[PDB]
Protein backbone atom coordinates (compact mmCIF):
# COMPACT_ATOMS: atom_id res chain seq x y z
CA UNK A 1 0.00 0.00 0.00
CA UNK A 2 0.92 3.73 -0.56
CA UNK A 3 1.51 4.30 3.11
CA UNK A 4 4.78 2.57 2.50
CA UNK A 5 5.31 3.05 -1.26
CA UNK A 6 5.11 6.82 -1.16
CA UNK A 7 8.14 7.06 1.04
CA UNK A 8 10.26 5.59 -1.64
CA UNK A 9 8.60 7.54 -4.34
CA UNK A 10 9.66 10.56 -2.31
CA UNK A 11 13.18 9.25 -1.87
CA UNK A 12 13.57 8.84 -5.55
CA UNK A 13 13.06 12.53 -6.03
CA UNK A 14 15.71 13.31 -3.44
CA UNK A 15 18.12 10.96 -5.14
CA UNK A 16 17.84 12.33 -8.67
CA UNK A 17 18.29 16.04 -8.05
CA UNK A 18 21.91 16.09 -9.17
CA UNK A 19 21.99 13.38 -11.83
CA UNK A 20 23.10 15.92 -14.41
CA UNK A 21 26.11 16.61 -12.23
CA UNK A 22 27.16 13.05 -11.42
CA UNK A 23 28.42 12.64 -14.94
CA UNK A 24 28.14 14.60 -18.15
CA UNK A 25 25.67 12.45 -20.05
CA UNK A 26 22.51 14.39 -21.31
CA UNK A 27 21.66 11.42 -23.50
CA UNK A 28 20.88 9.26 -20.48
CA UNK A 29 20.15 11.56 -17.61
CA UNK A 30 17.04 12.80 -19.27
CA UNK A 31 15.82 9.22 -19.45
CA UNK A 32 16.49 8.76 -15.78
CA UNK A 33 14.37 11.74 -14.92
CA UNK A 34 11.55 10.40 -17.10
CA UNK A 35 11.61 7.18 -15.12
CA UNK A 36 11.42 8.98 -11.87
CA UNK A 37 8.50 11.12 -12.93
CA UNK A 38 6.60 8.14 -14.11
CA UNK A 39 7.22 6.22 -10.97
CA UNK A 40 5.96 8.90 -8.65
CA UNK A 41 2.92 9.53 -10.77
CA UNK A 42 1.82 6.04 -10.07
CA UNK A 43 2.69 6.10 -6.45
CA UNK A 44 0.43 9.08 -6.03
CA UNK A 45 -2.42 7.73 -8.12
CA UNK A 46 -2.61 4.73 -5.89
CA UNK A 47 -3.77 6.93 -3.02
CA UNK A 48 -5.46 10.31 -3.68
CA UNK A 49 -5.18 13.47 -5.78
CA UNK A 50 -5.96 11.99 -9.10
CA UNK A 51 -5.41 15.47 -10.47
CA UNK A 52 -1.70 15.19 -9.93
CA UNK A 53 -0.84 11.94 -11.79
CA UNK A 54 -2.82 13.11 -14.65
CA UNK A 55 -0.91 16.27 -15.02
CA UNK A 56 2.32 14.53 -14.47
CA UNK A 57 1.60 11.99 -17.10
CA UNK A 58 0.24 14.48 -19.55
CA UNK A 59 3.34 16.57 -19.32
CA UNK A 60 5.67 13.62 -19.28
CA UNK A 61 4.06 12.18 -22.30
CA UNK A 62 4.24 15.40 -24.17
CA UNK A 63 7.90 15.74 -23.27
CA UNK A 64 8.71 12.23 -24.36
CA UNK A 65 6.82 12.73 -27.61
CA UNK A 66 9.03 15.79 -28.00
CA UNK A 67 11.99 13.51 -27.65
CA UNK A 68 14.16 15.90 -29.65
CA UNK A 69 17.09 13.59 -29.11
CA UNK A 70 14.98 10.78 -30.47
CA UNK A 71 18.11 8.71 -30.79
CA UNK A 72 21.78 8.89 -29.94
CA UNK A 73 24.60 6.39 -29.51
CA UNK A 74 24.61 7.74 -25.99
CA UNK A 75 26.99 6.53 -23.35
CA UNK A 76 27.92 2.93 -23.61
CA UNK A 77 26.52 2.70 -20.09
CA UNK A 78 23.23 4.00 -21.38
CA UNK A 79 23.17 1.34 -23.97
CA UNK A 80 24.00 -1.26 -21.35
CA UNK A 81 21.19 -0.13 -19.14
CA UNK A 82 18.74 0.65 -21.93
CA UNK A 83 16.70 -2.45 -21.38
CA UNK A 84 16.79 -1.96 -17.66
CA UNK A 85 14.40 0.99 -17.75
CA UNK A 86 13.31 2.67 -20.97
CA UNK A 87 9.66 3.75 -20.67
CA UNK A 88 7.53 2.69 -23.67
CA UNK A 89 5.39 5.61 -24.77
CA UNK A 90 2.68 3.17 -25.66
CA UNK A 91 2.45 2.42 -21.99
CA UNK A 92 2.37 6.08 -21.11
CA UNK A 93 -0.49 6.59 -23.42
CA UNK A 94 -2.41 3.77 -21.79
CA UNK A 95 -1.97 5.40 -18.46
CA UNK A 96 -3.32 8.67 -19.81
CA UNK A 97 -6.36 6.93 -21.16
CA UNK A 98 -7.03 5.47 -17.78
CA UNK A 99 -6.14 8.58 -15.75
CA UNK A 100 -8.53 10.63 -17.76
CA UNK A 101 -11.43 8.28 -17.36
CA UNK A 102 -11.29 7.22 -13.80
CA UNK A 103 -12.40 10.87 -13.05
CA UNK A 104 -15.02 12.01 -15.52
CA UNK A 105 -12.90 14.92 -16.79
CA UNK A 106 -12.46 13.79 -20.36
CA UNK A 107 -15.80 12.56 -21.49
CA UNK A 108 -14.99 10.13 -24.36
CA UNK A 109 -12.40 12.38 -26.04
CA UNK A 110 -9.97 9.60 -25.45
CA UNK A 111 -11.07 8.16 -28.77
CA UNK A 112 -9.14 10.93 -30.56
CA UNK A 113 -5.92 9.38 -29.21
CA UNK A 114 -6.98 5.80 -28.90
CA UNK A 115 -7.14 5.05 -32.58
CA UNK A 116 -3.48 6.17 -33.00
CA UNK A 117 -1.62 3.64 -30.91
CA UNK A 118 -0.16 0.91 -33.06
CA UNK A 119 1.76 -0.51 -30.13
CA UNK A 120 4.92 -2.60 -30.47
CA UNK A 121 5.93 -6.23 -30.60
CA UNK A 122 7.37 -7.88 -27.46
CA UNK A 123 5.82 -8.00 -23.96
CA UNK A 124 3.73 -5.81 -21.59
CA UNK A 125 1.75 -4.70 -24.63
CA UNK A 126 -0.77 -7.11 -23.29
CA UNK A 127 -1.42 -4.71 -20.41
CA UNK A 128 -1.89 -2.03 -22.93
CA UNK A 129 -4.31 -4.02 -24.98
CA UNK A 130 -6.09 -5.14 -21.90
CA UNK A 131 -6.79 -1.70 -20.61
CA UNK A 132 -7.82 -0.38 -23.99
CA UNK A 133 -10.26 -3.25 -24.29
CA UNK A 134 -11.74 -2.56 -20.86
CA UNK A 135 -12.31 1.09 -21.66
CA UNK A 136 -14.02 0.25 -24.96
CA UNK A 137 -16.39 -2.13 -23.22
CA UNK A 138 -17.44 0.43 -20.69
CA UNK A 139 -18.15 2.93 -23.37
CA UNK A 140 -20.02 0.44 -25.47
CA UNK A 141 -22.38 -0.52 -22.69
CA UNK A 142 -22.96 2.98 -21.46
CA UNK A 143 -24.04 3.90 -24.95
CA UNK A 144 -26.04 0.74 -25.56
CA UNK A 145 -28.25 1.43 -22.55
CA UNK A 146 -28.35 5.18 -23.12
CA UNK A 147 -31.53 7.16 -23.47
CA UNK A 148 -30.12 8.27 -26.81
CA UNK A 149 -30.80 4.81 -28.20
CA UNK A 150 -34.14 4.57 -26.38
CA UNK A 151 -35.04 7.88 -28.05
CA UNK A 152 -35.47 6.11 -31.36
CA UNK A 153 -38.99 5.35 -30.15
CA UNK A 154 -39.77 9.07 -29.87
CA UNK A 155 -38.52 9.72 -33.34
CA UNK A 156 -40.72 6.92 -34.58
CA UNK A 157 -43.73 8.33 -32.75
CA UNK A 158 -43.11 11.72 -34.30
CA UNK A 159 -42.80 10.19 -37.73
CA UNK A 160 -46.12 8.47 -37.38
CA UNK A 161 -48.04 11.44 -35.98
CA UNK A 162 -46.48 14.50 -37.62
CA UNK A 163 -46.79 12.81 -41.01
CA UNK A 164 -50.51 12.77 -40.48
CA UNK A 165 -51.62 15.81 -38.45
CA UNK A 166 -49.02 18.31 -39.48
CA UNK A 167 -49.02 16.96 -43.00
CA UNK A 168 -52.78 17.47 -43.14
CA UNK A 169 -52.04 21.08 -42.24
CA UNK A 170 -55.66 21.61 -41.32
CA UNK A 171 -54.56 24.62 -39.33
CA UNK A 172 -49.64 25.46 -42.00
CA UNK A 173 -47.43 23.68 -44.52
CA UNK A 174 -44.71 26.05 -43.37
CA UNK A 175 -44.81 24.34 -39.98
CA UNK A 176 -45.01 20.89 -41.59
CA UNK A 177 -41.85 21.60 -43.54
CA UNK A 178 -39.99 21.62 -40.21
CA UNK A 179 -41.10 18.04 -39.59
CA UNK A 180 -39.15 16.69 -42.48
CA UNK A 181 -36.07 18.63 -41.68
CA UNK A 182 -36.04 17.71 -38.04
CA UNK A 183 -37.02 14.15 -38.69
CA UNK A 184 -34.19 13.70 -41.09
CA UNK A 185 -31.83 15.11 -38.44
CA UNK A 186 -33.24 12.65 -35.86
CA UNK A 187 -32.72 9.73 -38.18
CA UNK A 188 -29.15 10.71 -38.96
CA UNK A 189 -28.36 10.99 -35.27
CA UNK A 190 -29.82 7.62 -34.43
CA UNK A 191 -27.84 6.09 -37.27
CA UNK A 192 -24.69 7.76 -35.98
CA UNK A 193 -25.00 6.54 -32.43
CA UNK A 194 -25.51 3.01 -33.66
CA UNK A 195 -22.36 3.31 -35.71
CA UNK A 196 -20.37 4.44 -32.71
CA UNK A 197 -21.68 1.53 -30.74
CA UNK A 198 -20.31 -0.80 -33.35
CA UNK A 199 -16.95 0.88 -33.51
CA UNK A 200 -16.44 0.71 -29.78
CA UNK A 201 -17.43 -2.92 -29.89
CA UNK A 202 -15.19 -3.87 -32.72
CA UNK A 203 -12.17 -2.39 -31.23
CA UNK A 204 -12.89 -3.87 -27.85
CA UNK A 205 -12.96 -7.28 -29.46
CA UNK A 206 -9.83 -6.61 -31.39
CA UNK A 207 -7.95 -5.68 -28.27
CA UNK A 208 -9.12 -8.58 -26.19
CA UNK A 209 -8.26 -10.88 -29.01
CA UNK A 210 -4.75 -9.53 -29.23
CA UNK A 211 -4.29 -9.80 -25.50
CA UNK A 212 -5.06 -13.49 -25.61
CA UNK A 213 -2.37 -14.01 -28.23
CA UNK A 214 0.56 -12.72 -26.26
CA UNK A 215 -0.02 -13.33 -22.56
CA UNK A 216 -1.43 -15.60 -19.89
CA UNK A 217 -1.34 -13.40 -16.79
CA UNK A 218 -5.05 -12.58 -16.53
CA UNK A 219 -6.49 -14.38 -19.46
CA UNK A 220 -8.56 -16.17 -16.93
CA UNK A 221 -10.71 -13.08 -16.80
CA UNK A 222 -10.42 -12.00 -20.42
CA UNK A 223 -11.85 -15.07 -21.91
CA UNK A 224 -15.17 -14.57 -20.21
CA UNK A 225 -15.29 -10.97 -21.24
CA UNK A 226 -14.45 -11.87 -24.83
CA UNK A 227 -17.11 -14.51 -25.04
CA UNK A 228 -19.66 -12.12 -23.72
CA UNK A 229 -19.04 -9.43 -26.24
CA UNK A 230 -19.01 -11.85 -29.06
CA UNK A 231 -22.19 -13.74 -28.13
CA UNK A 232 -23.85 -10.47 -27.15
CA UNK A 233 -23.77 -9.32 -30.72
CA UNK A 234 -24.42 -12.29 -32.93
CA UNK A 235 -25.77 -10.16 -35.70
CA UNK A 236 -23.97 -8.51 -38.56
CA UNK A 237 -20.95 -8.92 -40.81
CA UNK A 238 -19.41 -5.84 -39.33
CA UNK A 239 -18.34 -7.83 -36.35
CA UNK A 240 -18.46 -11.39 -37.41
CA UNK A 241 -16.62 -11.31 -40.69
CA UNK A 242 -13.77 -9.56 -39.04
CA UNK A 243 -13.72 -12.09 -36.30
CA UNK A 244 -13.87 -14.92 -38.78
CA UNK A 245 -10.85 -13.50 -40.44
CA UNK A 246 -8.93 -12.72 -37.20
CA UNK A 247 -10.20 -15.23 -34.54
CA UNK A 248 -8.25 -18.03 -36.14
CA UNK A 249 -5.17 -16.33 -34.73
CA UNK A 250 -5.87 -17.48 -31.22
CA UNK A 251 -2.79 -19.72 -30.59
CA UNK A 252 -4.45 -21.50 -27.75
CA UNK A 253 -7.06 -24.11 -27.45
CA UNK A 254 -8.89 -22.85 -24.46
CA UNK A 255 -12.56 -21.80 -24.44
CA UNK A 256 -12.98 -25.05 -22.53
CA UNK A 257 -14.59 -23.60 -19.46
CA UNK A 258 -17.70 -23.14 -21.62
CA UNK A 259 -17.19 -25.48 -24.52
CA UNK A 260 -20.62 -26.88 -23.82
CA UNK A 261 -22.07 -23.48 -24.58
CA UNK A 262 -20.19 -23.31 -27.82
CA UNK A 263 -21.05 -26.66 -29.12
CA UNK A 264 -24.72 -26.28 -28.27
CA UNK A 265 -24.99 -23.15 -30.40
CA UNK A 266 -23.94 -24.88 -33.49
CA UNK A 267 -26.63 -25.10 -36.06
CA UNK A 268 -27.20 -24.78 -39.76
CA UNK A 269 -27.31 -21.30 -41.19
CA UNK A 270 -25.62 -19.27 -43.95
CA UNK A 271 -24.75 -16.53 -41.51
CA UNK A 272 -21.65 -15.20 -40.05
CA UNK A 273 -21.17 -15.89 -36.35
CA UNK A 274 -22.13 -19.48 -37.05
CA UNK A 275 -19.18 -19.75 -39.39
CA UNK A 276 -16.44 -18.88 -36.78
CA UNK A 277 -18.43 -20.72 -34.17
CA UNK A 278 -18.11 -23.90 -36.21
CA UNK A 279 -14.54 -23.14 -37.09
CA UNK A 280 -13.54 -22.81 -33.46
CA UNK A 281 -15.26 -26.06 -32.69
CA UNK A 282 -13.27 -27.89 -35.33
CA UNK A 283 -10.08 -26.36 -34.05
CA UNK A 284 -10.66 -27.85 -30.65
CA UNK A 285 -12.03 -31.18 -31.75
CA UNK A 286 -9.07 -31.75 -33.97
CA UNK A 287 -6.44 -30.96 -31.34
CA UNK A 288 -7.87 -31.96 -27.94
CA UNK A 289 -10.16 -34.90 -28.76
CA UNK A 290 -11.26 -36.24 -25.36
CA UNK A 291 -11.82 -32.89 -23.78
CA UNK A 292 -14.50 -32.02 -26.33
CA UNK A 293 -15.74 -35.44 -27.40
CA UNK A 294 -17.55 -36.28 -24.25
CA UNK A 295 -19.95 -33.41 -24.74
CA UNK A 296 -20.37 -34.32 -28.35
CA UNK A 297 -21.09 -37.92 -27.64
CA UNK A 298 -23.42 -36.85 -24.88
CA UNK A 299 -25.48 -34.71 -27.12
CA UNK A 300 -25.62 -37.43 -29.75
CA UNK A 301 -26.98 -39.87 -27.18
CA UNK A 302 -29.49 -37.25 -26.09
CA UNK A 303 -30.51 -36.46 -29.62
CA UNK A 304 -31.34 -39.99 -30.60
CA UNK A 305 -34.06 -40.15 -27.97
CA UNK A 306 -37.24 -38.13 -27.88
CA UNK A 307 -36.39 -36.69 -31.28
CA UNK A 308 -39.39 -34.41 -31.27
CA UNK A 309 -38.00 -30.89 -31.07
CA UNK A 310 -37.40 -29.12 -34.34
CA UNK A 311 -34.29 -27.67 -32.86
CA UNK A 312 -32.90 -30.99 -31.77
CA UNK A 313 -33.35 -32.30 -35.31
CA UNK A 314 -31.36 -29.37 -36.64
CA UNK A 315 -28.75 -29.84 -33.94
CA UNK A 316 -28.37 -33.47 -34.92
CA UNK A 317 -27.56 -32.69 -38.44
CA UNK A 318 -25.23 -29.87 -37.54
CA UNK A 319 -23.25 -32.00 -35.13
CA UNK A 320 -23.29 -35.09 -37.22
CA UNK A 321 -22.07 -33.11 -40.22
CA UNK A 322 -19.12 -31.73 -38.33
CA UNK A 323 -18.16 -35.04 -36.84
CA UNK A 324 -18.14 -36.67 -40.29
CA UNK A 325 -16.05 -33.80 -41.64
CA UNK A 326 -13.66 -34.22 -38.71
CA UNK A 327 -12.79 -37.78 -39.68
CA UNK A 328 -12.14 -36.40 -43.12
CA UNK A 329 -9.91 -33.66 -41.59
CA UNK A 330 -8.14 -36.26 -39.48
CA UNK A 331 -6.31 -37.58 -42.62
CA UNK A 332 -7.94 -40.88 -43.22
CA UNK A 333 -10.25 -40.99 -40.23
CA UNK A 334 -7.12 -40.99 -38.08
CA UNK A 335 -9.29 -39.55 -35.34
CA UNK A 336 -11.35 -42.72 -35.47
CA UNK A 337 -8.76 -43.73 -32.88
CA UNK A 338 -10.60 -41.49 -30.46
CA UNK A 339 -14.11 -41.23 -31.87
CA UNK A 340 -14.90 -44.88 -32.34
CA UNK A 341 -13.79 -45.53 -28.84
CA UNK A 342 -15.52 -42.51 -27.46
CA UNK A 343 -18.70 -43.49 -29.16
CA UNK A 344 -18.37 -47.00 -27.85
CA UNK A 345 -17.67 -45.79 -24.37
CA UNK A 346 -20.56 -43.43 -24.40
CA UNK A 347 -22.85 -46.08 -25.74
CA UNK A 348 -21.65 -48.56 -23.18
CA UNK A 349 -22.20 -46.08 -20.42
CA UNK A 350 -25.66 -45.41 -21.69
CA UNK A 351 -26.32 -49.11 -21.68
CA UNK A 352 -25.15 -49.36 -18.09
CA UNK A 353 -27.55 -46.70 -17.05
CA UNK A 354 -30.38 -48.36 -18.92
CA UNK A 355 -29.44 -51.69 -17.35
CA UNK A 356 -29.28 -50.15 -13.88
CA UNK A 357 -32.89 -51.20 -13.47
CA UNK A 358 -31.96 -54.86 -12.95
CA UNK A 359 -34.68 -55.12 -10.32
CA UNK A 360 -34.38 -57.99 -7.78
CA UNK A 361 -34.38 -57.44 -4.00
CA UNK A 362 -30.60 -57.46 -4.15
CA UNK A 363 -28.19 -54.59 -3.89
CA UNK A 364 -25.30 -56.18 -5.72
CA UNK A 365 -25.68 -57.78 -9.14
CA UNK A 366 -21.97 -58.49 -9.47
CA UNK A 367 -20.40 -61.61 -11.07
CA UNK A 368 -17.85 -59.20 -12.47
CA UNK A 369 -19.18 -57.97 -15.78
CA UNK A 370 -21.09 -61.25 -16.33
CA UNK A 371 -22.85 -60.08 -19.51
CA UNK A 372 -21.30 -56.67 -19.62
CA UNK A 373 -18.99 -56.02 -22.49
CA UNK A 374 -16.86 -53.58 -20.54
CA UNK A 375 -14.70 -56.57 -19.88
CA UNK A 376 -13.65 -56.35 -23.53
CA UNK A 377 -13.79 -52.59 -23.65
CA UNK A 378 -11.26 -52.15 -20.85
CA UNK A 379 -8.82 -54.18 -22.93
CA UNK A 380 -9.64 -52.77 -26.31
CA UNK A 381 -9.04 -49.40 -24.76
CA UNK A 382 -5.40 -50.26 -24.10
CA UNK A 383 -4.82 -46.51 -24.11
CA UNK A 384 -8.09 -45.35 -22.55
CA UNK A 385 -8.93 -41.63 -22.48
CA UNK A 386 -9.55 -40.24 -19.03
CA UNK A 387 -13.16 -39.98 -17.82
CA UNK A 388 -12.68 -37.25 -15.23
CA UNK A 389 -10.09 -36.78 -12.51
CA UNK A 390 -8.03 -33.62 -12.95
CA UNK A 391 -6.27 -32.94 -16.25
CA UNK A 392 -5.32 -29.90 -18.30
CA UNK A 393 -3.17 -28.62 -21.10
CA UNK A 394 -3.12 -25.13 -19.59
CA UNK A 395 -3.51 -23.38 -22.95
CA UNK A 396 -2.14 -25.53 -25.69
CA UNK A 397 0.61 -27.81 -24.58
CA UNK A 398 -0.18 -31.31 -25.69
CA UNK A 399 -3.52 -32.97 -25.12
CA UNK A 400 -2.44 -36.20 -26.79
CA UNK A 401 -1.06 -37.77 -23.56
CA UNK A 402 -2.65 -38.63 -20.18
CA UNK A 403 -2.00 -40.92 -17.18
CA UNK A 404 -5.34 -42.62 -17.85
CA UNK A 405 -4.10 -44.31 -20.91
CA UNK A 406 -2.96 -47.04 -18.51
CA UNK A 407 -6.57 -47.55 -17.37
CA UNK A 408 -7.13 -50.77 -19.20
CA UNK A 409 -8.71 -52.35 -16.14
CA UNK A 410 -12.21 -52.58 -14.71
CA UNK A 411 -12.48 -54.25 -11.29
CA UNK A 412 -15.94 -55.25 -12.31
CA UNK A 413 -17.93 -55.71 -9.16
CA UNK A 414 -21.24 -55.24 -7.37
CA UNK A 415 -23.43 -52.27 -8.11
CA UNK A 416 -24.21 -49.55 -5.68
CA UNK A 417 -27.83 -49.22 -4.65
CA UNK A 418 -29.52 -47.64 -1.65
CA UNK A 419 -32.21 -45.04 -2.22
CA UNK A 420 -33.72 -43.70 -5.40
CA UNK A 421 -33.30 -45.97 -8.41
CA UNK A 422 -30.03 -47.93 -8.62
CA UNK A 423 -26.46 -47.13 -9.55
CA UNK A 424 -23.32 -48.58 -11.09
CA UNK A 425 -20.43 -50.35 -9.43
CA UNK A 426 -17.46 -48.15 -8.55
CA UNK A 427 -15.40 -50.46 -10.69
CA UNK A 428 -12.83 -48.40 -12.65
CA UNK A 429 -9.71 -50.15 -11.30
CA UNK A 430 -8.03 -46.77 -11.66
CA UNK A 431 -5.03 -46.47 -14.00
CA UNK A 432 -1.45 -45.52 -13.29
CA UNK A 433 -3.20 -44.31 -10.14
CA UNK A 434 -4.92 -46.60 -7.62
CA UNK A 435 -8.09 -44.51 -7.19
CA UNK A 436 -10.99 -43.48 -9.49
CA UNK A 437 -13.67 -46.01 -8.42
CA UNK A 438 -16.42 -43.63 -9.30
CA UNK A 439 -19.82 -45.01 -10.25
CA UNK A 440 -22.59 -43.74 -12.53
CA UNK A 441 -26.18 -43.26 -11.51
CA UNK A 442 -28.25 -42.53 -14.60
CA UNK A 443 -31.93 -41.71 -14.46
CA UNK A 444 -32.91 -38.43 -16.04
CA UNK A 445 -33.66 -35.71 -13.46
CA UNK A 446 -31.72 -32.47 -14.09
CA UNK A 447 -28.84 -33.59 -16.31
CA UNK A 448 -27.47 -30.41 -17.96
CA UNK A 449 -29.24 -28.32 -15.34
CA UNK A 450 -26.90 -29.62 -12.66
CA UNK A 451 -23.83 -29.69 -14.79
CA UNK A 452 -24.12 -26.05 -15.52
CA UNK A 453 -24.23 -25.14 -11.86
CA UNK A 454 -21.12 -27.08 -11.24
CA UNK B 1 -32.52 -24.87 -7.82
CA UNK B 2 -29.77 -22.37 -8.77
CA UNK B 3 -31.79 -19.41 -7.62
CA UNK B 4 -34.59 -18.91 -5.15
CA UNK B 5 -37.56 -21.25 -6.03
CA UNK B 6 -37.33 -23.10 -2.69
CA UNK B 7 -38.76 -19.91 -1.30
CA UNK B 8 -42.09 -21.15 -2.66
CA UNK B 9 -42.92 -24.86 -2.11
CA UNK B 10 -45.65 -26.46 -0.04
CA UNK B 11 -43.75 -24.83 2.85
CA UNK B 12 -40.74 -22.61 1.80
CA UNK B 13 -37.06 -23.00 2.68
CA UNK B 14 -34.87 -20.68 4.70
CA UNK B 15 -32.39 -19.00 2.41
CA UNK B 16 -29.55 -18.57 4.92
CA UNK B 17 -27.17 -21.49 5.09
CA UNK B 18 -28.24 -24.26 7.39
CA UNK B 19 -26.18 -23.47 10.42
CA UNK B 20 -28.14 -25.83 12.51
CA UNK B 21 -27.21 -27.20 15.85
CA UNK B 22 -25.07 -30.10 14.74
CA UNK B 23 -23.26 -28.29 12.01
CA UNK B 24 -22.02 -25.73 14.45
CA UNK B 25 -21.25 -28.45 17.01
CA UNK B 26 -18.14 -29.03 14.95
CA UNK B 27 -16.99 -25.59 16.11
CA UNK B 28 -14.98 -26.40 19.24
CA UNK B 29 -16.53 -23.96 21.72
CA UNK B 30 -17.43 -20.43 20.79
CA UNK B 31 -19.40 -21.59 17.85
CA UNK B 32 -20.20 -19.21 15.02
CA UNK B 33 -18.93 -16.05 16.66
CA UNK B 34 -15.33 -17.23 16.61
CA UNK B 35 -13.40 -18.37 13.57
CA UNK B 36 -16.55 -18.89 11.53
CA UNK B 37 -17.58 -15.27 11.33
CA UNK B 38 -14.05 -14.13 10.78
CA UNK B 39 -13.67 -16.33 7.77
CA UNK B 40 -17.07 -15.36 6.46
CA UNK B 41 -16.28 -11.70 6.64
CA UNK B 42 -13.14 -12.00 4.58
CA UNK B 43 -14.89 -13.95 1.93
CA UNK B 44 -17.88 -11.74 1.67
CA UNK B 45 -15.82 -8.61 1.68
CA UNK B 46 -13.74 -9.88 -1.22
CA UNK B 47 -16.68 -10.71 -3.30
CA UNK B 48 -18.12 -7.26 -2.68
CA UNK B 49 -14.78 -5.64 -3.52
CA UNK B 50 -14.25 -7.22 -6.91
CA UNK B 51 -17.93 -7.58 -7.82
CA UNK B 52 -17.88 -7.48 -11.59
CA UNK B 53 -16.20 -10.75 -12.16
CA UNK B 54 -18.99 -12.55 -10.42
CA UNK B 55 -21.60 -11.02 -12.53
CA UNK B 56 -19.49 -11.73 -15.53
CA UNK B 57 -19.30 -15.40 -14.88
CA UNK B 58 -22.98 -15.77 -14.52
CA UNK B 59 -23.69 -13.55 -17.45
CA UNK B 60 -21.55 -15.48 -19.78
CA UNK B 61 -22.51 -18.94 -18.85
CA UNK B 62 -26.16 -18.02 -19.00
CA UNK B 63 -26.05 -15.28 -21.62
CA UNK B 64 -28.16 -17.10 -24.16
CA UNK B 65 -28.27 -20.68 -22.77
CA UNK B 66 -30.66 -23.51 -23.47
CA UNK B 67 -31.06 -23.63 -19.67
CA UNK B 68 -34.50 -24.03 -18.16
CA UNK B 69 -35.56 -21.18 -15.97
CA UNK B 70 -37.63 -22.91 -13.28
CA UNK B 71 -39.36 -26.27 -13.72
CA UNK B 72 -42.49 -26.51 -11.53
CA UNK B 73 -44.83 -29.39 -12.78
CA UNK B 74 -42.55 -32.19 -11.62
CA UNK B 75 -40.98 -30.44 -8.66
CA UNK B 76 -41.79 -28.81 -5.32
CA UNK B 77 -45.46 -29.82 -5.01
CA UNK B 78 -44.24 -33.07 -6.42
CA UNK B 79 -43.42 -33.96 -2.84
CA UNK B 80 -46.95 -33.22 -1.56
CA UNK B 81 -49.15 -36.20 -0.68
CA UNK B 82 -52.57 -37.23 0.60
CA UNK B 83 -41.74 -15.19 -17.58
CA UNK B 84 -39.05 -16.29 -20.01
CA UNK B 85 -36.03 -14.05 -20.50
CA UNK B 86 -37.59 -11.90 -17.86
CA UNK B 87 -37.07 -14.64 -15.32
CA UNK B 88 -33.47 -14.82 -16.25
CA UNK B 89 -33.19 -11.11 -15.88
CA UNK B 90 -35.04 -10.93 -12.63
CA UNK B 91 -33.05 -13.70 -11.04
CA UNK B 92 -29.69 -12.43 -12.11
CA UNK B 93 -30.35 -9.00 -10.84
CA UNK B 94 -30.87 -10.38 -7.35
CA UNK B 95 -27.19 -11.24 -7.38
CA UNK B 96 -26.39 -7.57 -7.58
CA UNK B 97 -28.35 -7.01 -4.41
CA UNK B 98 -26.50 -9.64 -2.48
CA UNK B 99 -23.24 -8.31 -3.82
CA UNK B 100 -22.52 -4.78 -2.68
CA UNK B 101 -25.80 -4.66 -0.77
CA UNK B 102 -27.64 -1.87 0.94
CA UNK B 103 -26.84 -2.70 4.58
CA UNK B 104 -23.20 -2.18 3.73
CA UNK B 105 -20.13 -2.40 5.98
CA UNK B 106 -19.84 -6.19 5.35
CA UNK B 107 -20.43 -7.19 8.96
CA UNK B 108 -24.03 -6.24 8.78
CA UNK B 109 -24.75 -8.85 6.13
CA UNK B 110 -22.93 -11.48 7.98
CA UNK B 111 -24.67 -10.82 11.21
CA UNK B 112 -28.07 -10.75 9.59
CA UNK B 113 -27.65 -14.04 7.86
CA UNK B 114 -26.50 -15.68 11.03
CA UNK B 115 -29.44 -14.56 13.05
CA UNK B 116 -31.83 -15.70 10.39
CA UNK B 117 -30.01 -19.00 9.92
CA UNK B 118 -30.16 -20.07 13.53
CA UNK B 119 -33.35 -18.52 14.76
CA UNK B 120 -35.75 -21.44 15.52
CA UNK B 121 -38.58 -19.10 14.73
CA UNK B 122 -37.75 -19.85 11.10
CA UNK B 123 -36.41 -23.30 11.53
CA UNK B 124 -39.72 -24.45 12.94
CA UNK B 125 -41.48 -24.23 9.67
CA UNK B 126 -39.77 -26.68 7.42
CA UNK B 127 -41.18 -29.96 6.34
CA UNK B 128 -38.57 -32.61 6.45
CA UNK B 129 -36.03 -31.47 3.96
CA UNK B 130 -33.03 -31.79 6.16
CA UNK B 131 -35.19 -32.58 9.17
CA UNK B 132 -33.26 -30.13 11.45
CA UNK B 133 -33.05 -32.42 14.41
CA UNK B 134 -30.83 -35.48 14.73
Amino acid sequence: APQDALRNATLMSKTVKNIAKLYDDPSVVSQIEKLASFTSANALWESREYKAPVMIMRDLLAQNEKNISESILYDDFKLLINVPMDQIKARLVKWSSESRLEPAAAIYEKIIVNWDINVEDHESCSDVFYTLGSFLDEQAQKLRSNGEIEDREHRSYTGKSTLKALELIYKAKRHYNRVLLQYNRDSEVLKALLLQKEKFLWHALHFYLNTLVFSNRYDNDIIDKFCGLWFENDDNSKINQLLYKEIGTIPSWKFLPWVNQIASKISMEENEFQKPLQLTMKRLLYKLPYDSLYSVMSILLYEKQSNKDTNISQKIQAVKKILLELQGYDRGAFAKKYLLPVQEFCEMSVELANLKFVQNTKTLRLANLKIGQYWLKQLNMEKLPLPTSNFTVKSSADGRKARPYIVSVNETVGITTTGLSLPKIVTFNISDGTTQKALMKGSNDDLRQDAIME
Amino acid sequence: IAFDQGKLLPIPELVPFRLTRDIVDGFGVTGVDGLFRRSCERVYAVLRKDYVKVMCVLNILKWDPLYSWVMSPVKKYEHLFENENQESYRALKGVEEKLMGNGLSVESSVQDLIQQATDPSNLSVIYMGWSPFY
